[PDB]
């Protein structure tokens, strides 16, 4: 199985505001695998920033993110998706997306005054 | 997490070391087996004879289906399970749930026989049906922020500890020992030599790796490939000096019994290639740990077609540590390692390996 991961969606934006990262995937079965999005800035460590179930009706997320960001998937179109608002610079990251122990090259979201 | 928290996580000698989990919404509680030569997360599904709990899913709210099934098989037995997804929590270590796949067994034939469930912690390629059915320190990893390394300690030769996401300085005294990862689905390693009471055993390094030599918490013998354990029977039988053993006993038909004399028995040392392939070191185990009792005892070795599996009669002796980050396996001696005030494990080094050949693995 060649997990592919492919993700978009990133920017520079005010504190404030908003983007709506996404995540195509190919090679393997999405409509059942786990996903998770996870954060890394340079210099500071691996952030987990959200999960979700395969079928979509479970997610959990990281306490730094709750309220804020919220994940979600179209199965029949093999996409994840990070609603990221209220952005704070402190968000300033590359997120990404992993399954299975296979990433994909990730986003930048930068967030600057 | 805490690693000092995770000390002592782990119960049982034996019978297997396993770990205890809660699962599903509100948790129920399993006793999981610690399980480094397999990949996937499966438990008990329904009651069968010989354990007391199992996990049921429909009293799970937050449990969810994949709607499909896993059928696992070994040479000895085997299992098929509903495959799943629901919230883990590990109380002894982290104070956080986390989503993982999960295997709920409702057939098996020899597979249970105090562990109620199997945790694998060997990488995505041994995962069944297949390796993007994320394993769980894949989902760990990810979702606690801990480093991609765990280490074991086995002190039942007291329980044991899993440390998930590094090294615990407590668990060991003296240097780490670091040898590669040579293949990546079983902690594959290299071995250059094999030594009984200091005599080498004359044989080709490539019969040592096989298939392969592997580190395998879930096996609990050190198991060696029919000729090379041919070879260790005859070197210890040598070495011995007392009259001489059964062969019932080299083939565990039966027991060695004494009212024991230690002192005329050899160690047995495994060399490992360092991460600088000129260099090797060893890791020893005194008669204490392959001559185990049951005062009657027996054999800690027994013989396999395929691989060298490195066991819980030489881990017992050894903090052991799977450092996936950097595709390499620490070993360490066990301060816990101790019968009757004698240490039972040794490590060494370095050794030359400018008699062996670069590449023992075929
Ligand atoms: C063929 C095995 S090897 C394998 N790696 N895993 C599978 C998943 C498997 C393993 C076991 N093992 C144990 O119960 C057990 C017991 C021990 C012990 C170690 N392991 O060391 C200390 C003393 O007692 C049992 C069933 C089982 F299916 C299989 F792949």
């Amino acid at each position: 199985a060649q997990v592919q991961l492919q993700e978009s969606g990133g920017g520079l934006v005010q504190p404030g505001g908003s983007l709506r990262l996404s995540c195509a995937a190919s090679g393997f079965t999405f409509s059942s695998a786990i996903m998770t999005w996870v954060r890394q800035a340079p210099g500071k460590g691996r952030e987990w920033v959200s999960t979700i179930g395969s079928d979509g009706s479970i997610t959990t997320y990281a306490d730094s993110v709750k309220g804020r960001f919220t994940i979600s998937r179209d199965n029949a179109r093999n996409t994840l998706y990070l609603q990221m608002n209220s952005l704070k610079p402190e968000d300033t990251a590359v997120y990404y997306c992993t399954s299975a122990g296979r990433r994909g090259p990730g986003t930048q979201v930068t967030v600057s005054s | 997490a805490n690693f000092l928290a995770m000390v002592d996580n782990l119960q049982g000698d034996g019978r297997g070391y396993y770990l205890e989990m809660l699962i599903g919404t509100p948790p129920q509680k399993l006793q999981i087996l610690v399980d480094t030569g397999s990949s996937n997360f499966a438990v008990a599904g329904t009651p069968h004879s010989y354990i007391d709990t199992y996990f049921d899913t429909e009293r799970s709210s937050t449990y969810r289906s994949k709607g499909f099934d896993v059928t696992v098989k070994y040479t000895q037995g085997s299992w098929t399970g509903f495959v799943g997804e629901d919230l883990v929590t590990i109380p002894k270590g982290f104070n956080t749930s986390f989503l993982v796949n999960i295997a709920t067994i409702f057939e098996s034939e020899n597979f249970f026989l105090k562990w109620n469930g199997i945790l694998g912690l060997a990488y995505a390629t041994l995962a069944k049906p297949s390796s993007s059915l994320e394993t769980f320190f894949d989902s760990l990893v990810t979702q606690a922020n801990i480093p991609n390394v765990f280490s074991m300690q086995m002190c039942g030769a007291n329980g044991g500890s899993l440390v998930l996401g590094g090294i615990e300085p407590s668990l060991y005294k003296g240097d780490i020992w670091y040898t590669p990862i040579k293949e990546e689905w079983y902690y594959q390693i290299e071995i250059l030599k094999l030594e009984i009471g200091g005599q080498s055993l004359n044989l080709d390094c490539r019969e040592y790796n096989a298939d392969k030599a592997i580190v395998d918490s879930g096996t609990t013998l050190l198991r060696l490939p029919q000729k090379v354990f041919d070879a260790v029977v005859e070197a210890v039988a040598r070495a011995s000096l007392i009259p001489e053993f059964s062969d019932g006993f080299w083939t565990g038909s039966q027991l060695a019994c004494w009212t024991t004399p230690w002192s005329y028995f050899p160690k047995i040392s495994i060399y490992l290639r360092d991460e600088n392939s000129s260099r090797s070191f060893r890791i020893t185990i005194l008669p204490q740990l392959y001559i185990q009792p049951m005062e009657c005892y027996r054999f800690g070795i027994s013989p396999s077609t395929n691989a060298l599996v490195i066991g819980a009669t030489v881990m017992e002796g050894f903090y052991v540590i799977f450092d996936r980050a950097q595709k390499r396996v620490g070993f360490a001696a066990s301060p816990c390692a101790e019968i009757a005030g004698a240490a039972v494990s040794e490590i060494s080094g370095p050794f030359s390996t400018e008699d062996v050949a670069s590449n023992c693995v075929p």
